[PDB]
């Protein structure tokens, strides 16, 4: 009944520049330490393609 | 789930409940192709294969179905009527 | 000479003060060595005996009559509620049951079936009394 144009949009623009920190976490510190654990592991990794 | 299983031994007729025997009923007719029907003999040897190797109330009855047949012995031998 | 003793049963069953050495740091580490140690504690456990299925001293087969199908269902429903108590959670996040995946060609191992590809409604070493004794003969009077 009414136009949520730019209340929608609106919303979009916040979530889409948050400043969540987690994407340079995946990107840079993740692969790091799965590194380090995995030789460790009592079942050592298993993995396809 | 097929580990379940329906205890055969008692003809659904004489089902005393009455409720119970029209869920019985309703299922054998529908479902008659896909359910597991087993013994009270088997049931017993399931419950004893490897282990085999207050008030009471009185006007509870235990009856069975006698199976028989006439024989006419007239002379010595033997003649199955019915 | 000191014996070892067996885990499992068997068969037959001047100035001395050194001038760096006095103890004044105070470090406090973070993440905390106390936590670390647990998780690793905990990581380090081996996995668990999956023996169904396998025979034992005597021939016959150990595990439970259970068809295949159901077993597998019922271990997914053990191991979802384990998660859930792991997680001080009533429902479980992640669940290994009650997917949207139709898995309903699964396997697992069962004391159902022996060996040989037959059902085990009867145990092996009856059968062979079984079939040994279908044989004997006896002394005449």
């Amino acid at each position: 009944t009414q136009s949520l144009v730019s209340s929608m949009r609106g919303t979009l623009d916040k979530l889409k520049l948050i400043k969540s920190m987690t994407p340079m976490y995946l990107q840079q510190l993740a692969p790091v330490e799965l590194a380090v654990i995995a030789p460790m592991l009592p079942f050592p990794p298993f993995q396809v393609p | 789930t097929p580990k379940c299983f329906v205890m055969s031994g008692v003809d659904i007729e004489s089902i005393p409940n009455e409720f119970i025997k029209l869920f019985y009923q309703r299922v054998k007719s529908v479902h008659a192709n896909i359910l597991n029907d087993i013994s009270p003999q088997i049931v017993s040897d399931m419950i004893n294969r490897k282990r085999l190797r207050s008030h009471v109330d009185v006007y509870k009855v235990d009856v069975v179905d006698m199976l028989f047949e006439v024989v006419d012995v007239a002379d010595g031998l033997r003649n199955v009527s019915r | 000479m000191k014996r070892i003793p067996r885990k499992t049963k068997g068969k037959s069953s001047p100035a001395t003060t050194e001038p760096g050495t006095s103890n004044r740091e105070q470090y406090k580490a973070r993440p905390g060595i106390a936590s670390v140690q647990r998780a690793t504690e905990s990581a380090e456990m081996p996995m668990k005996n999956n023996d169904e299925g396998t025979p034992d001293k005597k021939g016959n087969t150990k595990g439970d009559l259970v068809n295949e199908h159901s077993e597998a269902k019922d271990e997914a429903d053990e191991a979802t509620k384990k998660q859930a108590k792991d997680t001080d959670k009533s429902k479980a996040q992640v669940t290994y049951s009650d997917t949207g995946i139709n898995n309903a060609n699964e396997l697992s191992r069962s004391g159902n079936v022996d060996n040989e590809g037959g059902s085990n409604q009867k145990p092996m070493s009856t059968r062979i009394a079984e079939a040994t004794s279908a044989i004997v003969s006896k002394h005449p009077a």
